[PDB]
C-alpha cells in the first residue's frame, strides 16, 4: 500500500486543490496534488483505530459499597449496606462514556469483571475470607430487601460467587431491546408533558445487586466493588461531536451553569506561534 | 451546460429550483427507502399516501440579523399540522419517513455571510439548568416555529448556547455531521437528503424526534452600505418514503 | 478453539477492514472529481 | 374483594346501546393478566414480543 | 409495566346491544380467554415476583 | 359446511362478522375498482392510502320504534369526519371511491319487522315546498348523523315522505336499485357493495355525492309481549379503491 | 421462518375467527386472520424458553 | 471433548427443537380446521 506517490512539476488547468467546502464534502485532496513527491509504503493497516479496538478494552464503569457487620437492628439493610445495588448504565464514569459517545448507535457484546477488595478501618484481628454474591436483577424481578431474603436464592436471575479479593468474569450478550443501543435519544416514554427527556427513558436495564454471603464477624469489614466494561463483536453508527463539556449527569447532555472556557485563549496574537 | 449550481426537485406536486446552488448532500451516502421485510417486527400492513405526503411544505421564514444566533427545527415535529402528513402523523401509532431539506437565503453580491445548515441524528437536548434537570415535551416539540438560539432561557426548556450545541459539544465539530454551507458569495441554498435513521424498523412519531435541523449564522450577515440589515431565511422540508403503521384514534399531546 | 456455546463469550472480533470514509467525506448527489471544479 | 368465580364473569348487561363493556391496558405481565398461564410465564422473562390472541365465549 | 414500552389497550363496546328472550331474566356473562400466537418470543431468564417465602419451608 | 348466512368482510384493520346474513349485493354485478388510464382526464398523479381509508366506519345507532319512518344516509358525506378518510376528502379537489356497506338489526325469533336497505345513485331530493324551491346545502350533507324521515320539515329541507322515496317516486320501486331486506325472521344484517358510479372519471367529494343509503322499514317493527318496543339498527361503511386527487388547501364548507 | 405472511382484504364464508372454546381446544389464529398483514421474520428460535434451559441454571 | 465416564457429568442437553403445542392446544378427536365452523 502506497502513503505517497511519485509526483512531480504541474502546470495544469486541474486544480485539485480548489474547492468548494460549501458542498459539504471534504475532498480527498494528497500531499502529491499541492507538492513534489516521492514514493514511500504505509507499512501500517490502521488495527489499533478500528472501533472493535477502540471499545474493546475494560473501562471501570462504577463502583459501589458493601459492608459485613451485625445486621441486629438494622431496619434497613439497604441504607445500612448491608447489601446494595447498582441501576445498571455505562454514562456514571465520564471516561468510557465519552468514548461511546463518539457515536450515536452502538451494538456490542459485553464482557463484566468484577473486583471486590476488602478493608477494616478500624480494630480487627484478622482479615476475614469474605464471599461476594453478585446477582442480576432484570426489570420485573423481585428486588431484594433484606441481606438474606428469598431473592438471593437466584434460581432464574443469574448470580457469581466470588472471593473478595478476586474477581468474577463472565460477557452478557447484547441485551438491547432495539436493534442497537442509542448513546443519544431525541424523546420520551411517551407524550406527556412532564415526563422524563432522553435516553433515561430507554436505558431500563434493571440493576445488579450486591452482597456478602457469610454472617457478620466481631469486627466490621467495608467491601469496595469495582465494575468493569469490554466491549466486543462492535458495531457503531453515526459519528458525532465529541463532548467538550463537562457532565452532570447519568443520561442527559446537561453541563454545569458557569462552566469554563474548553477551548484554550491564545497567550497573544492570533498571529502567534 | 449541466451544472452543480442548477437543480430541480419534484416531489408530489411540488417543485423546488435553484440557481445557485453547491450541489446537494445525501446523509451517509443513502437514499431514503421503505421498510423491507427482513428488518420489519410491526405485523400491520402499512399506509403509504405517497404524493399526499411526500411533497414541500414551506415553514415560516426567519429574519437573519447582524445578531441572529441561529435557529433549531425538529422532525418530524416541524411539519406536525402540515397537511395529510401531520393528519397520519397523529393519527397513526408508528410511522417512518425521510425528507430533502430546502434551505434558502439569497443576497447580493455586495453581501457577505455564511450560514451552517446541518442534520443532526438524535438530537437530545441539553436542560440550561444543569445537574439532572430534564427538558419538558413542549420544549423539543416547537412545530414549525422552530427553537430561536437568540432567545431567552424558559423554565423547563433547553439550553440555546449556539457555542454548545445545545448538547455540550463545540460548534465547529457539528460538520461531523450531514451538512452543507450557504455562503452568500457563493450560494443561495442548501440541500439535504435525509434517510431514515433509527435503531428500530419504525417508530412514534410524535413521542421521538429522529433528527433535528439546524441553520446557524458562522461568518455573520454584512450588507452593503444603507442596506436594510436584515435577510430572510426560508426552510422547504418534503417527507419521502413516508409509512405510516397503527391507525386509531388520534393522540392528543401535551399542549 | 471456543470453550463456550453462545457467541457472546467468544473474543475480540479481529479488524473489520473495510474502511471507507467516502460516507462521511462525500455524501454529496452528484459525483466530484478531484481536480474537476467543484462548482462548474 | 377477594379471589372469587366472579372474577372471571364479564357482565353482559341487556338493552344497553353504545357502552362499554369491559378494558384494559395491555401489560401482560401485570393487572388482569398477572396470574394467567400466560401471565405467570412471562414473568419468568424480561422480554416478550409477538402476537396475542384474545378470546370471548359467549354463556 | 414499562411506559416507553407500553403495548396498548383492549376494550369491548355494544355493537348493537344484548336482546334476551321471553321468561327470560337478569345477566348472562362472557368468559375472556388470552394466549399466545406462534408469533410470540420471550427472553432473558429472571425472576418471578409471584413467589416468595420468608423462612425456609420445613416438613 | 359453508353458509350464506355466515361471513367475514376483512378490509384495512377492521373485521366484520355475520352469522345470520342473506347472501350479500354487489351494485349492477360490479366490484369496485380503481380508475383506469384509458378512463382518466385529470392529469394528475393520484394518491391511494388504502387501509388508512378503506375500513369499516360505524355511524351513530338509529332507534328503530313502533312509528319509525325510516333513515338516510348520503356518501360520502356520512364518512366526512371519519378519520384519515375524511381529511383526504378535503385536502384534496377530486376523488373517487367505492363501499362496502353494513346494516345491522338482530332481534329474537319472537319479533318481526323488515327492513329494506337500498342503494340509490344519484339521489335528487325534492323541496317540501313543491313549486321551484331548491334544497340548501347543509341539509343533504347531515353528516354521519343521516336524515331521519320521521322528523318534521324544516326551511331550505327536503320533503321527507317515505312513501316518495324524497323524490316523487313510489316506494314499492325503490327495488329496482340494489338492495337488500333485513327481515328479522331470516336476517339480522344486509350486506351492499357499492362500485364507483358516475358519468364522470373522478369527481368533488364535498358539493356531490354520488348514491344515498337507505333503511326504510316496511313490515313494522313488532315486539313480544311486554318486551322493550325498540330495536337499534347500526351501520357501518368500508371506503374500498379509494382514489385521491389534486390536493391543496383543504375546503371549508357550509356551516 | 416467517412470522406473518403477506395478507390482504377478505370476505369469505371461511371464518377463522368464529369458534367453540367449548370443544377445549384453542385453535391457531394468528393476526393475518383478522387483520391485513405484511410478511416479517421470527429470527427466533425459542432456545431461552426450552425446558432444557428453564432449569438449567 | 468430554472428560469424564458418565453421562451424568456431561453439559447441557442442547435445543430441543421440536416443539409441537398441539398435543395442548388441540387434543381434539375429531380435527378442526381453521376457518371451517368449530361445531358442524
Ligand atoms: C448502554 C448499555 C448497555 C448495557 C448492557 C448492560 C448489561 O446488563 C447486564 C449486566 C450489567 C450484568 C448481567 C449479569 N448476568 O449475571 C450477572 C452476575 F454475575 F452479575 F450475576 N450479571 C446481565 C445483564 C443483562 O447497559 N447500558
Amino acid at each position: 500500500t502506497v502513503a505517497s506517490i511519485s509526483s512531480g512539476p504541474k502546470h495544469t488547468q486541474k486544480v485539485p486543490i480548489l474547492t468548494a467546502n460549501e458542498t459539504g464534502a471534504t475532498m480527498p485532496v494528497l500531499p502529491s496534488d499541492s507538492i513534489e513527491t516521492r514514493t514511500t509504503y504505509m507499512h501500517f493497516n490502521g488495527s489499533e483505530t478500528d472501533v472493535e479496538c477502540f471499545l474493546g478494552r475494560a473501562a471501570c464503569v462504577h463502583v459501589t459499597e458493601i459492608q459485613n457487620k451485625d445486621a441486629t437492628g438494622i431496619d434497613n439493610h439497604r441504607e445500612a449496606k448491608l447489601f446494595n445495588d447498582w441501576k445498571i448504565n455505562l454514562s456514571s464514569l465520564v471516561q468510557l462514556r465519552k468514548k461511546l459517545e463518539l457515536f450515536t448507535y452502538v451494538r456490542f457484546d459485553s464482557e463484566y469483571t468484577i473486583l471486590a477488595t476488602a478493608s477494616q478501618p478500624d480494630s480487627a484481628n484478622y482479615s476475614s475470607n469474605l464471599v461476594v454474591q453478585a446477582m442480576y436483577v432484570p426489570p420485573g424481578a423481585p428486588n431484594p430487601k433484606e441481606w438474606d431474603d428469598y431473592t438471593w436464592q437466584s434460581a432464574s436471575n443469574p448470580s457469581v460467587f466470588f472471593k473478595v479479593g478476586d474477581t468474577s468474569r463472565f460477557s452478557v450478550p447484547y441485551v438491547g431491546l432495539a436493534s442497537a443501543y442509542n448513546c443519544f435519544y431525541d424523546g420520551y416514554s411517551h407524550d406527556d408533558a412532564e415526563t422524563q427527556y432522553g435516553i433515561t427513558v430507554l436505558n431500563h436495564m434493571g440493576s445488579m445487586a450486591f452482597r456478602i454471603v457469610n454472617e457478620h464477624d466481631e469486627h466490621k469489614t467495608l467491601v469496595k466493588i469495582r465494575v468493569y466494561h469490554r466491549a466486543k463483536h462492535v458495531e457503531a453508527w453515526i459519528p458525532r461531536a465529541p463532548r467538550a463539556l463537562p457532565y452532570t449527569s447519568i443520561g442527559r447532555t446537561n453541563y454545569p451553569k458557569n462552566t469554563e472556557p474548553v477551548i484554550k485563549k491564545r497567550k497573544g496574537d492570533i498571529k502567534s506561534y | 451546460g449541466y451544472s452543480d449550481r442548477v437543480q430541480q426537485i419534484t416531489l408530489g406536486n411540488s417543485t423546488i429550483t435553484t440557481q445557485e446552488a453547491a450541489n446537494a448532500v445525501v446523509c451517509y451516502a443513502e437514499w431514503p427507502e421503505y421498510l423491507p421485510d427482513v428488518d420489519a417486527s410491526d405485523v400491520n400492513k402499512t399506509s403509504k399516501p405517497d404524493t399526499s405526503v411526500c411533497r414541500f411544505y414551506t415553514l415560516d421564514s426567519k429574519t437573519w440579523t447582524t445578531g441572529s444566533k441561529g435557529w433549531c427545527w425538529k422532525l418530524p415535529d416541524a411539519l406536525k399540522d402540515m397537511g395529510v402528513f401531520g393528519q397520519n402523523m397523529f393519527f397513526h401509532s408508528l410511522g417512518r419517513s425521510g425528507y430533502t431539506v430546502h434551505v434558502q437565503c439569497n443576497a447580493t453580491k455586495f453581501h457577505s455571510g455564511c450560514l451552517l445548515v446541518v442534520v443532526i441524528p438524535e438530537h437530545q437536548l441539553a436542560s440550561h439548568e444543569g445537574g439532572n434537570v430534564s427538558v419538558k415535551y413542549t420544549f423539543t416539540h416547537p412545530g414549525e416555529r422552530g427553537i430561536d438560539l437568540s432567545s431567552a432561557n424558559e423554565v423547563g426548556g433547553p439550553v440555546k448556547d449556539v457555542l454548545y450545541n445545545m448538547n455540550g459539544t463545540l460548534l465547529g465539530n457539528l460538520l461531523i455531521f450531514p451538512h452543507q454551507f450557504i455562503n452568500l458569495r457563493t450560494n443561495n441554498t442548501a440541500t439535504i437528503v435525509i434517510p431514515y435513521i433509527n435503531s428500530v424498523p419504525i417508530d412514534s412519531m410524535t413521542r421521538h424526534n429522529n433528527v433535528s435541523l439546524m441553520v446557524i449564522p458562522i461568518a455573520p450577515l454584512t450588507v452593503p452600505t444603507g442596506a436594510t440589515p436584515s435577510l430572510p431565511i426560508t426552510v422547504t422540508i418534503a417527507p419521502m418514503c413516508t409509512e405510516f403503521s397503527g391507525i386509531r384514534s388520534k393522540s392528543i399531546v401535551p399542549q | 478453539i471456543n470453550y463456550y456455546k453462545d457467541a457472546a463469550s467468544t473474543s475480540s472480533a479481529g479488524q473489520s477492514l473495510s474502511m471507507d470514509p467516502s460516507k462521511f467525506t462525500e455524501p454529496v448527489k452528484d459525483l466530484m472529481l478531484k481536480g474537476a471544479p467543484a462548482l462548474n | 374483594t377477594k379471589d372469587e368465580v366472579n372474577s372471571y364473569l364479564i357482565p353482559l348487561n341487556a338493552n344497553r346501546q353504545n357502552e362499554q363493556v369491559f378494558g384494559t391496558n395491555l401489560f401482560i405481565g401485570d393487572g388482569v393478566f398477572k396470574t394467567t398461564l400466560l401471565g405467570e410465564i412471562v414473568q419468568y422473562y424480561t422480554h416478550w414480543s409477538g402476537s396475542l390472541r384474545f378470546s370471548l365465549m359467549y354463556t | 409495566p414499562d411506559t416507553y414500552t407500553s403495548a396498548g389497550f383492549l376494550s369491548c363496546w355494544y355493537q348493537t346491544s344484548l336482546i334476551l328472550p321471553p321468561e327470560t331474566t337478569g345477566q348472562v356473562y362472557l368468559l375472556s380467554f388470552i394466549s399466545a400466537c406462534p408469533d410470540f418470543k420471550l427472553r432473558l431468564m429472571k425472576d418471578t415476583q409471584t413467589i416468595s417465602q420468608t423462612v425456609a419451608l420445613t416438613e
